[PDB]
C-alpha cells in the first residue's frame, strides 16, 4: 500500500514489468506497433472482450480513441465524448482503490 | 599553403600567434605571444 | 534545450554509490543562484569533476552591427534610424 | 600609470563601410569619437 | 604589479589518492604558466587554486587535467575569497597578558575612512618613505592628528596592505625604549594577525589600530600569540562584518538585452550603475556591479536568455560588505537552500569557517584571557555563552 | 539512535521503516504523506513521531 | 534540472521531465573621552611646536614652551572635567 506508493524504484519496476507483459501480448501477435494496440486492447474489462488488465502505471488515453459512429434511420452520426476538451483521461491507478 | 585550403577552413582567420589548443578551440588568445620580424619603413630601411 | 539526447558516454559516476566523502560535503557548499546545465556545457572543465571527451567551443564573436534595409530605395551609405547618433557634445574633448 | 609610451591603432575600418554603412562624414565623427574616448580615459588616469 | 586580483577560488583534490603527488607537480606547472594564479594548501588538506574568472579557471583546469598532471582531478563548486572589516568604534579597550603575566598590551580597533585603503594599495603611501612625508600626506588629505600621523607604526598584513597599526599612547605613562623593543614583535604579531584574521582566517582589510595607555611593558617578550589573540578579540568587539569581491558588469548589446540585464541583475543581487547608447552604433552599453559569488553562470544565462546577442565582461572592481551580521547566532539556513537577505553573512562565515577546518562557533573565550573574559561577561559587553 | 543520530532504522516483513520523533526535527514543516506514520503516545495521546 | 532517466530506452517510460509545478517554493567609555582630551592637548602641543619651528626659534625654548603648554592643558582639563 502506502509504502509501495512512496518507493520510486518499485514504481519503475511496476512500469517496466507491465510494459513487459504488454510486450509479451504484442509478440504473441507478431507486432510491436504502439498505434496497433491502444489502451482499450489491454485495460478493457474481460466482460467486453478485453484483457481486463489492472494498471499501477499512469497511462494516457488519447482523444483519437474516443469517437464512435452510429447508423440511425436518418444517416450516420459521429458521437464523441469530451467535446472540445484538450485534456486526456488516464487509466486509473490500482493504488487509489 | 593557405591557398591550398578548401571548405570552411579556407574562411578561417590565420591566427598565427594563437597556438595553444585552448587558443585554437576557444577562438581567443589566452597567452602572451612574442615574435621578431624584419619590417620596412616608408623610406626603405628595415628595422627589427 | 532543443538539442539531441544520447546514451551516457560514461556509466560510472553516480552519487548513491559514493558515501559521505569530505570533498563533496553537503553543507560545506555555499549555495547561491543555481548552476544550470548550459553553464556546465559552456565551461566543462570548471563545472564538471570528470569532463572526459568534452570539446572546447568557440567562446564569442564580435557583435554584428549590420542591419538589412527594409526600404527598397535607400542609398547604400546612410545613417540608419536604428543607429545611435554622435553628438557634438558626445565627442567633446574635455581638456585641450 | 607605468609611464609606458602609447600609440593608437583604430582597427576594423571596413565595418564603417560594410557593416554600419554610414556616410564618410559620420565615419569621421565615429573615428573622432573613438579617439576622444581614448584621450578621455588617458586624461582621467592622470588629471592635468 | 597586476591590475586585477584573483578572487575566484576552487578546491581541488585527486580522484585516485595515490596520484596526489602528480597533481601537485601539475599544480606547480600551473603556477609557472599562469602569472596571476595562487595555489595554497589549507589546514584541512584540500588544495586551493585562485584565479580571476570562469574562463581563466576553465583554461587552468584544462591545463591541469590534460597537459601537466595528466590525470583526473576532482573539482569542487566555485567559491570566492573573503575579507573582513569593522563597522563602528571599539566598545572596550582590550588588553593582552603574557603567560608570565608581566607584559600587558592595551589596544583599540577603528574602521578606516574611505580612500586610505585604496591609497595604500595603489602605492601612494609608502612605508619605506620617511615618516614626515607620510604624516604630511595624511594631514593634507584626511586631516588626521599630527602625533597620530607621526605615530603610524606599520601597514599590514604586508608593507602594502590596507591595515594600519598606530600609537595613541602617552609618554607620561609608557616609556618609549621598552615600547620600541616590544614594538618590533608588536609589528610582527600585527602582521600575522591581520594576515589570518579571527572570523574565517580570511585576510582582513580596512582597519586601524590605536595603542592605549595603562599598557605596561616589562622586560623581554619572545612570543607573539597573546597580542594577536587580543587583537582578534578587538576585531570581535568592534562589530566585525564580512566583505566579498565585486565584479563590474559591462554589456554591449541591444535594448532587449538591456532589459534582460536589469532582470538578471535584479535576480543575482546586482545593480545597474549606468545604461546608455554607444554612439554611432546600434549597440547599448550597460555598466553595473555584481557579487562574484552570485556571478557564477551569469554570463551564460545572460547570453542565452536573450533574443539578441549580448557580450559580457566581468572585471574585479570592489570589496563590499556582505549584507547581514556574521556573529548573529540565531540566523540559521536550511540545507540545500540559499541564505536569505540578512542570513547571508552568517551562512558565509559558518561555511567558510568549517570549510577551512575549524569549529562551528566563533570562539570568544579561546581569544581572551580568563579574567578579562569574566570581567566582560559581568559587565554585559559580551553575550550569553 | 543516539545524541547525534536522530533516525531509527529497521526492516520487518517487507517494510523498511525510518522512525523520526517529533522532538529532534530540524524540519519545521512536515511533508507528511500517507506513507509517513504518526506514532501516538498513549499516556498523552499525542503524535510524537 | 538534470534529474532522472539518463536514457528512456531501457524503460517503457519516454521520460519527459517536468518541473513539478505543485511544489511549494520556499517562503561609551570615559577612558575614551580622557584619551580624546589627551590627544587634543597633544595636538595643541604639536601645533605650538610646529609654529615655533616655522618661526626659527631655538629647540630648548620650544621644548620649555611645549612643557608649559602641556601643564596648562592638563590643569585646564582637571579644572573643566566637571
Amino acid at each position: 500500500r502506502e509504502a509501495a506508493v512512496s518507493t520510486v524504484n518499485l514504481l519503475d519496476t511496476i512500469v517496466k514489468c507491465e510494459t513487459k507483459i504488454q510486450t509479451r501480448v504484442k509478440i504473441g501477435l507478431n507486432s510491436k506497433m504502439p498505434s496497433r494496440f491502444p489502451p482499450a486492447v489491454f485495460y478493457t474489462p474481460k466482460e467486453l472482450g478485453g484483457l481486463g488488465m489492472l494498471s499501477g502505471s499512469h497511462i494516457l488515453i488519447p482523444a483519437s480513441d474516443k469517437r464512435w459512429c452510429k447508423q440511425t434511420d436518418v444517416g450516420i452520426t459521429h458521437f464523441r465524448a469530451g467535446m472540445s476538451h484538450d485534456e486526456e483521461t488516464l487509466i486509473p491507478n490500482i493504488a487509489r482503490y | 599553403r593557405l591557398d591550398k585550403r578548401t571548405g570552411k577552413k579556407r574562411d578561417e582567420q590565420l591566427r598565427y600567434t594563437d597556438v595553444h589548443v585552448i587558443e585554437r578551440d576557444r577562438g581567443l588568445s589566452i597567452k602572451a605571444a612574442p615574435m621578431s620580424l624584419v619590417l620596412s619603413s616608408t623610406k626603405g630601411k628595415s628595422h627589427l | 534545450p532543443g538539442g539531441p539526447r544520447f546514451e551516457p558516454l560514461y556509466k560510472d559516476i553516480d552519487p548513491n554509490d559514493e558515501d559521505f566523502g569530505e570533498f563533496n560535503a553537503m553543507d560545506r557548499i555555499i549555495f547561491r543562484n543555481p548552476i544550470r546545465t548550459e553553464t556546465r556545457v559552456a565551461y566543462p572543465y570548471l563545472y564538471n569533476s570528470r569532463p572526459r571527451s568534452v570539446h572546447l567551443s568557440w567562446h564569442s564573436y564580435p557583435q554584428i552591427v549590420y542591419t538589412k534595409t527594409e526600404d527598397p530605395e535607400l542609398p547604400a551609405f546612410y545613417f540608419d534610424t536604428s543607429i545611435n547618433p554622435i553628438s557634438s557634445r558626445a565627442v567633446a574633448p574635455k581638456n585641450l | 600609470l607605468e609611464d609606458i609610451p602609447l600609440t593608437l591603432i583604430i582597427n576594423k575600418m571596413d565595418r564603417l563601410i560594410l557593416e554600419l554603412k554610414i556616410p564618410p562624414t559620420d565615419a569621421y565623427f565615429k573615428l573622432k569619437h573613438v579617439i576622444e574616448e581614448v584621450n578621455t580615459v588617458i586624461e582621467n588616469t592622470i588629471p592635468g | 604589479s597586476h591590475f586585477t586580483e584573483s578572487v575566484l577560488k576552487v578546491a581541488v583534490e585527486p580522484i585516485n589518492p595515490s596520484e596526489l603527488p602528480k597533481m601537485l607537480d601539475g599544480i606547480r606547472k600551473i603556477n609557472k604558466s599562469y602569472p596571476l594564479i595562487t595555489t595554497k594548501v589549507e589546514e584541512s588538506g584540500e588544495h586551493i587554486i585562485l584565479g580571476t574568472g570562469e574562463l581563466y579557471m576553465d583554461c587552468v583546469l584544462h591545463d591541469l587535467r590534460k597537459l601537466y598532471a595528466d590525470m583526473e582531478v576532482r573539482v569542487s563548486d566555485p567559491v570566492v575569497r573573503f575579507c573582513e572589516t569593522v563597522q563602528d568604534m571599539s566598545a572596550t579597550k582590550c588588553y593582552a597578558i603574557t603567560p608570565n603575566k608581566k607584559n600587558t598590551i592595551t589596544m583599540a580597533a577603528e574602521p578606516l575612512d574611505d580612500g586610505i585603503a585604496q591609497d595604500i594599495e595603489s602605492g601612494a603611501v609608502k612605508i619605506k618613505d620617511p615618516p614626515r612625508k607620510v604624516a604630511k600626506f595624511f594631514e593634507e588629505k584626511y586631516g588626521w592628528d599630527k602625533l597620530a600621523a607621526r605615530s603610524i607604526w606599520a601597514f599590514g598584513p604586508d608593507e602594502m596592505g590596507p591595515n594600519i597599526l598606530q600609537d595613541d599612547t602617552l609618554p607620561t605613562e609608557v616609556d618609549k625604549k621598552r615600547l620600541a623593543t616590544v614594538k618590533e614583535s608588536i609589528r610582527q604579531g600585527f602582521a600575522w594577525a591581520t594576515r589570518e584574521g579571527p572570523l574565517c582566517e580570511e585576510p582582513i582589510r580596512n582597519t586601524k589600530f590605536r595603542l592605549i595607555d595603562v599598557s605596561l611593558f616589562p622586560w623581554w617578550w619572545p612570543n607573539y600569540s597573546d597580542r594577536s589573540t587580543c587583537l582578534l578579540f578587538l576585531f570581535l568587539d568592534g562589530l566585525p562584518r564580512l566583505m566579498e569581491p565585486m565584479y563590474s558588469v559591462s554589456m554591449t548589446g541591444p535594448q532587449s538585452s538591456v532589459s534582460m540585464v536589469y532582470n538578471i541583475l535584479s535576480r543575482r543581487r546586482g545593480h545597474v550603475l549606468s545604461d546608455g547608447p554607444i554612439a554611432g552604433t546600434p549597440l547599448y552599453r550597460v555598466n553595473g556591479l555584481i557579487p562574484v559569488i552570485d556571478s557564477f553562470g551569469f554570463e551564460t544565462d545572460l547570453r542565452i536568455n536573450t533574443p539578441g546577442q549580448a557580450m559580457v565582461s566581468l572585471v574585479f572592481d570592489r570589496w563590499s560588505i556582505v549584507p547581514g551580521d556574521p556573529l548573529d547566532r540565531e540566523q540559521v539556513t536550511r540545507p540545500l537552500q540559499m541564505a536569505t537577505a540578512q542570513a547571508t553573512a552568517r551562512d558565509f562565515v559558518l561555511k567558510t569557517r568549517r570549510r577551512k577546518g575549524l569549529s562551528e562557533d566563533v570562539t570568544v573565550a579561546k581569544f581572551l584571557e580568563p579574567e578579562f573574559y569574566q570581567s566582560l561577561l559581568e559587565s554585559g559587553t559580551l553575550g550569553e555563552p | 539512535y543516539s545524541k547525534d543520530n536522530p533516525n531509527l532504522l529497521f526492516s520487518m516483513c517487507g517494510f523498511e521503516v525510518r522512525i523520526l520523533p517529533k522532538c529532534r526535527n530540524q524540519n519545521d514543516e512536515f511533508p507528511v504523506k500517507d506513507s509517513v506514520w504518526s506514532l501516538v503516545d498513549n499516556s498523552t495521546k499525542e503524535r510524537t513521531a | 534540472d538534470n534529474v532522472g532517466l539518463p536514457t528512456p530506452r531501457g524503460s517503457g517510460t519516454s521520460g519527459y521531465v517536468q518541473r513539478n509545478l505543485a511544489h511549494l517554493r520556499p517562503r561609551p567609555d570615559p577612558g575614551l573621552l580622557e584619551h580624546d582630551r589627551k590627544r587634543e592637548v597633544e595636538v595643541k602641543v604639536f601645533e605650538l611646536r610646529d609654529k615655533l619651528e616655522e618661526e626659527g626659534v631655538d629647540e630648548e625654548e620650544i621644548e620649555s614652551r611645549c612643557s608649559e603648554l602641556r601643564q596648562k592643558l592638563l590643569a585646564e582639563m582637571e579644572r573643566n572635567k566637571d
